[PDB]
RNA sequence: GAGAACAGAAAUCUCCAGUAGAACAAAAGGGUAAAAGCCCCCUUGAUUUUGAUUUUCAGUGUGAAUACAAACCAUGAAAGU
């Protein structure tokens, strides 16, 4: 961190230092998934119109 | 009843900072003339009360000088409280009390005649009984029945003078005891007023209640299908409820019986030009 | 019912009785406070209208409760309870009555 | 438990947007600025860029040529002190800091065992916060080494409830008011019954106050004020331990007593009446006050926190000579005495007519302000330690805040659930502790009008809390027979 | 008992309906159901919403509102029905007392068991389980 | 000592996973392997990436509780922590979603005859003689009172009571399998 | 394995050791060692409370189950579990 005084009370100045480990990867080959597997690995657990909670609960009903 | 560790439990425990989150939250509850509460979210509402009152009601004067000390045979009381200050002050402050007294003798003498008939020695007639009706024990036993029976209340009003028909009085009971109930106004008999007149009314009535305009007749009506569109939303919003009532409140001779007929597009209620 | 009016009609004889110190005449209005403490005066009679209105309230409830009674024993216990809550009001009322 | 209603599916998408770096970019408009000291003075019309206040402090500190840092306030309707400049020429309202920070109390030490009865009162020494005496429901009193949290001189000798105690503000003597009639004086180092008990009141002791440091002659111990439930007030000697006089002024029990600043005495009593008493007329009544309609509880004075500490700062450095102490207590009082260049100490009365009255008893007999607003009766009222803010504690589970100047309402520290028993201030005039009938203590920033941190931990009701003069530690006393030291 | 069998029809000969004869906690959003649909009756007068609640210690009786009915003996039904006989365990708003947990998270709900027979007097009197 | 850094391409933020995505042109020979002037080309870009990240991070709302001693599952009052949004980048889920549902052949019978489920109150029955409670199973169960009491009132009978439960215990175990099949 | 009278192939007691042929709830590629083994100490469990799946004839601001999470609870000086 650095209290940098132009961001004022809030924003600091960030000056990094290397810690590493300094590394360089070379790509070989790749196996890929089946698209049917991709859909399975991207799925939500799945867990209302004119109906709103206010602050304090308060299930409301909009009329229109 | 068995013994148990619960019952000796702590049940409905608050979290702390949500209180200040809720004491904040009473300000920003902006109402909608297009929305209705359905569930309430049980909260310890009395802890969320106490707006900034600035009057601090009166000290209990019985604490210092009770009764027997104040007056009687015992009466340990000699000088007045607070025994006001000065003579010219006392001369002053009574002099308007002179005037303010006779002002109401001038003013209420306009209100009477109610003393002259005593010296004339004659009294007025009785109240006619038909002005009582109603105001009857059964006739309000109707009313709390249907209010407790119905889910959404509508409230009809004469277009000729809705202010003479608003009859607040119940809305009072609606807000305080049945918060989930609905109370929409309905303006029927719109064909007796000029066109712009009823137009001006709903603008003075949409600010608080949804207030449909309407004209009831089986064969030549107005504004039915707005109400038919209106009701089913309540049946839509009360999805779980398997069915829903709606009762029609109002003065006598307003079209409560009439409106249902022109909903059902036939004669189902009995109707009459007489009131009851 | 008949018990309930008896408390009321006596109190209505009291609350009609006393000349209701303010807006009488500013001579008399001040002069009675010098005798009777316009503070202690009003609060006593205001207590009685508070006392009266509770009795009509107690009366109308226990009347309304009573129509669902099913036995002799149940309804009898309601009557004693009805008059006792009337009696608790009047026992409470001891000190302002001796004043008046 | 109850829960906050959750954010919406709509609202979850709102936070996903990148947003709102407070760049204060150039930030180049230029609007003129006016300074104003909050006591009397308005001083000129200058226009810099939109800047931070540390520059603004060093802008004002060269204007007088101080080398004294200040607090800045502005937009006063609605009282909202570039930080202000986003809200919309501009009048800056400045006021000194008395530069010191007291850290908010969060945790505790252990709970301390001791006497097997309830706790009635407690007080810190002004010269150090490691020593703190407690008043118990037992017949005895207790002094605590607050560093070790251990007993130092279990203090026997009274034979009824030790109700109210006080510390001699130089740091020599401890008064112990008891429920029978008796007052014993004490030494902290020895813990010995210093002579015979001061006897002569006929009912129990209500409140004890010391004669302040800056009035007692160098080479003399300060005397003591004593108020008791029989309505008598006796001004005792410590040296000969014989009182100088009773005063038969009030009719009922005398609630509380304070020594004045201009050598005066102040007495709230249960006669719905406050009397003004003077030592130099050999204990003679000079002014009687008639405003309240129900009887008076816990009067206080503006400069009392200065009058309590007796020539110590927050560091608690001990002065050498009694004349230096005569200077230092005079110094510290004068820093709070003449805000407007005027020796006008202020007094507020509190009573069960749900009402407080603001008083300048030397200048007039008319009350300045009628503070109003509580629903249940007020109990405990004390000024700010700079003599600038007045707080009010009451039984309606609420703590209201007032001005010290005109008696204007500020806000209400809502959040207490049971009846608030008594409050106490932090030294740097920021924090505010309060004990209530419920178990918790609640600490309140006066600046942000908000609960800092609720602290539970006791087992039962709390009767007594007190704040340490250095702003370091907090003692607590209640029914559950344990002493709890609270700190940062 | 506790059900006065309400005969219906012009010839009142169909009865099939029951009226709960005793005092009752109802709920809040009650709104009486259709009459052709109803079988059980909890009439309006026998609907108690605020109890008169005492405390064993501290000697205070506070008039409190009623939240729910957990355990009624002498059925499993009447728990669902909210039937206030003697011995029923109910749930009370404790907002006014101000119980504080360790944690400082003040409690506004306790189980109180009723004491009286609220048939035989109009008020409900109930002891906080401590 | 200046703070705010611009870039040619608006860098996409994913704060839920604490992420930063520069999409600008990567010059090749600045990133030469044998280039000595490399680490500064690495670092200066990186610290300008990081500096912009925290500026969005410090542009967030935060929590301030007022709790204290023995904060069991929360922050202190002096703690003030960053309210984060959701991780918007959709990562591969490790395991498929577990929906192992059946009608179990009881719920079918619960569907036809509308037997509502019971209260699930407690284990304790009330005993007569003695007046104690002595719960139903688990210790001194009401089941195994017959095998432990001391008379019969008309080959041992008590082991038969053990046997018939071992039918009915294993009848759970037999009805366990067929709903595990279907 | 080397030891100690009664006491022997087997009773208990000492020292050396078994990477453990510790028993491991499992069955296993593997590993737990101041243990997931052995012993001792302290204690409930089928708690409450609302948004997802259900079922209701007083459709019953849920009435309950069930799903989730939160408060709690147990122990430990604590981290924690
Ligand atoms: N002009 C006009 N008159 C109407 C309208 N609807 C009803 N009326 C008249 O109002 C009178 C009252 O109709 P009702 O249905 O009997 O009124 P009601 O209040 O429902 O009758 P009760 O409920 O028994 O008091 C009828 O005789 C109609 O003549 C309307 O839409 N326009
Ligand atoms: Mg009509």
């Amino acid at each position: 961190s650095y209290k940098s005084d132009q961001g004022g009370k809030r924003l600091p100045r960030i000056e990094l230092v290397e810690i590493g480990p300094r590394l360089d990867f070379k790509i070989g080959r790749i196996h890929t998934p089946s698209p049917d597997m991709v859909t399975e690995a991207h799925k939500k657990p799945k867990q209302k119109k004119n109906v709103e909670l206010d602050i304090m609960g308060d299930k409301l009903g909009r009329i229109h | 009843v068995q013994p148990d560790r619960r019952w000796f439990g702590n049940t409905r425990v608050i979290s702390q900072d949500a209180l200040q989150h809720f004491r904040s939250a009473l300000g920003e509850t902006q109402k909608d003339t297009y929305q209705v509460l359905l569930r309430r979210n049980k909260l310890p509402m009395s802890l969320l009360e106490e707006k900034d009152a600035d009057e601090s009601p009166k000290a209990r004067i019985l604490d210092t000088e009770s009764y027997a000390d104040a007056f009687g045979p015992k009466a340990q009381r000699k000088r007045p409280r607070l025994a006001a200050s000065n003579l010219e002050d006392l001369v002053k402050a009574t002099n308007e009390d002179i005037t303010k007294y006779e002002e109401k003798q001038v003013l209420d003498a306009t209100l009477g005649g109610n003393q002259e008939d005593k010296e004339n020695g004659w009294t007025s007639a009785a109240k006619e009984a038909i002005f009582s009706k109603g105001q009857s024990k059964r006739i309000w036993n109707e009313l709390y029945k249907v209010i407790d029976s119905s889910d959404v209340v509508i409230h009809v009003l004469d277009a000729r003078d809705p202010l003479g028909t608003r009859c607040k009085s119940v809305e009072e009971y609606m807000k305080k005891e049945t918060p989930h109930k609905h109370l929409i106004y309905v303006l029927n008999k719109c064909d007796l007023v000029p066109t712009w007149v009823a137009a001006a009314w709903v603008k003075h009535l949409s600010k608080e209640r949804p207030t449909l305009a309407f004209h009831a007749s089986i064969t030549n009506s107005f504004g039915k299908g707005s109400l038919i569109q209106l009701l089913r939303q309540f049946s839509q919003l009360h999805t779980d409820r398997k069915q829903i009532s709606v009762g029609f409140i109002g003065y006598p001779n307003t079209g409560k019986s009439s409106i249902i007929n022109t909903l059902r597009k036939k004669k189902v209620c009995q109707v009459a030009p007489i009131p009851g | 019912k008949y018990t309930g009016e008896g408390f009321v009609e006596k109190f209505e004889d009291i609350l009609k009785g006393f000349p209701n110190i303010n807006d009488v005449h500013p001579f008399h209005r001040d002069l009675m406070d010098t005798l009777y403490e316009k503070n202690h005066y009003k609060i006593s009679l205001a207590a009685i209208s508070r006392a009266k209105s509770l009795v009509e309230q107690v009366a109308r409830d226990y009347v309304r409760l009573l129509k669902f009674g099913q036995s002799l024993f149940q309804c009898k216990q309601l009557k004693r309870a009805a008059l006792g809550r009337m009696a608790t009001i009047v026992k409470k009322l001891r000190d302002p009555l001796a004043y008046l | 438990s109850t829960l906050i209603p959750p954010p919406s599916k709509k609202q979850k998408k709102e936070a996903q947007l990148p947003r709102e770096v407070a760049i204060i970019p150039k930030d180049l408009p230029n609007v003129s600025i006016k300074f104003q000291a909050l006591d009397t003075g308005d001083n000129a019309l200058r226009v810099p860029g939109a800047i931070s206040e540390k520059q603004l402090e060093e802008l004002l500190n060269q204007l007088n040529g101080t080398s004294v840092p200040y607090t800045f306030s502005c937009t006063i309707k609605a009282s909202d002190p570039y930080s202000s400049l986003i809200k919309p020429q501009i009048t800056l309202l400045y006021t000194p800091r008395a530069v010191f920070k007291v850290k908010p109390v969060t945790r505790s030490s252990s709970a301390i065992a001791g006497h097997g009865s309830t706790i009635l009162c407690s007080a810190f020494a002004p010269h150090t916060s490691s020593r703190m005496v407690t008043g118990a429901g037992d017949n005895t009193a207790r002094i605590w080494d607050c560093d070790t949290q251990t007993p130092m001189h279990t203090l026997k000798g009274h034979y009824n409830w030790v109700l109210c105690v006080s510390w001699s503000p130089d740091g020599e003597v401890i008064a112990t008011g008891s429920m029978d009639n008796t007052i014993r004086l004490w030494d902290p180092k020895s813990g010995q019954c210093l002579g015979d008990a001061l006897r002569g009141h006929s009912k129990w002791i209500t409140s004890l106050s010391w004669e302040p440091i800056h009035l007692v002659k160098p080479g003399s111990k300060p005397r003591l004020a004593s108020s008791s439930k029989d309505g008598t007030i006796k001004i005792w000697d410590t040296v000969s331990r014989v009182c100088q006089y009773t005063m038969s002024g009030h009719t009922n029990s005398v609630s509380c007593v304070k020594w004045g600043g201009q050598g005066l005495l102040y007495s709230g009593s249960h006669d719905r009446t406050v009397r003004v008493w003077d030592i130099n007329s050999q204990g003679r009544c000079i002014n009687i006050l008639k405003s309240h309609a129900h009887w008076v509880n816990h009067l206080s004075l503006s400069t009392d926190y200065a009058l309590r500490i007796g020539a110590f700062d927050h560091t608690g450095k001990k002065p050498s000579t009694p004349e230096e102490a005569q200077k230092k207590a005079l110094e510290n009082y004068e820093k709070i005495c003449k805000k407007n260049g005027n020796s006008e100490e202020m007094m507020v009365t509190a009573s069960d007519d749900y009402t407080m009255f603001l008083w300048n008893p030397l200048k007039s007999t008319k009350p300045i302000a009628r503070m109003t607003g509580h629903q249940k009766l007020v109990n405990h009222v004390a000024f700010s330690p700079d003599g600038r803010y007045i707080v009010s504690a009451s039984f309606d589970n609420s703590i209201k805040l007032w001005d010290g100047r005109d008696g204007k309402f500020i806000s209400t520290f809502r959040g207490h659930v049971a009846s608030v028993y008594q409050v106490a201030w932090s030294s740097d005039c920021r924090l505010l502790v309060s004990c209530s009938k419920d178990t918790t203590l609640k600490v309140w920033d006066v600046r942000t009008r908000k609960l800092s941190v609720d602290l539970p931990g006791h087992k039962d009701e709390v009767y007594t809390v007190d704040w340490s003069v250095d702003g370091k530690r907090v003692c607590s006393g209640g029914k559950d027979k344990m002493v709890r030291l609270w700190t940062h | 008992e506790m059900f006065k069998v309400i005969k219906t029809g012009k010839s009142r000969s169909k009865s099939w309906k029951r009226m709960i004869t005793k005092h009752t906690f109802v709920g809040e959003g009650f709104t009486r159901r259709p009459v052709k649909m109803e079988r059980i009756i909890r009439p309006s007068a026998l609907r108690q919403k605020k109890a008169n609640v005492t405390h064993p210690e501290l000697g205070v009786t506070v008039f409190l509102p009623i939240l729910a009915v957990k355990k009624n003996p002498q059925s499993p039904m009447y728990t669902q029905l909210g039937v206030l006989t003697k011995g029923t365990i109910i749930e009370v708003n404790v907002s006014e007392l101000g119980m504080v947990t360790a944690g400082g998270k003040v409690v506004w709900g306790k189980y109180a068991q009723v004491t009286n027979e609220p048939d035989r007097d109009g008020c409900v009197n109930a002891v906080l389980l401590v | 000592l200046p703070v705010t850094v611009e870039k040619p391409i608006p860098v996409v933020y994913d704060l839920g996973n604490l992420a930063a995505f520069d999409s600008n042109v990567l010059d090749k020979n600045d990133l030469d392997s044998s280039n000595a002037r490399r680490e500064e080309k690495i670092k200066s870009l990186t610290r300008d990436n990081v500096q912009l990240l925290i500026n969005q991070l410090l542009s967030l709302p935060m929590k301030t509780t007022t709790e204290s001693v023995g904060g069991t599952g929360g922050q202190s009052s002096v703690m003030t922590l960053l309210q984060l949004p959701d991780p918007t980048t959709d990562l591969p889920r490790e395991k498929p979603l577990p929906k192992a549902k059946a009608m179990t052949k009881w719920e079918k019978f619960a569907a036809k005859k509308g037997i509502k489920p019971k209260e699930r109150a407690g284990k304790m029955i009330y005993d007569e003689a003695s007046g104690e409670w002595v719960p139903k199973w688990g210790y001194k169960g009401a089941n195994k009172k017959l095998d432990d009491q001391w008379l019969v009132e008309v080959i041992d009978p008590r082991t038969l009571n053990r046997a018939e439960r071992k039918r009915l215990v294993k009848k759970n175990e037999k009805q366990q399998r067929r709903n595990m099949k279907n």
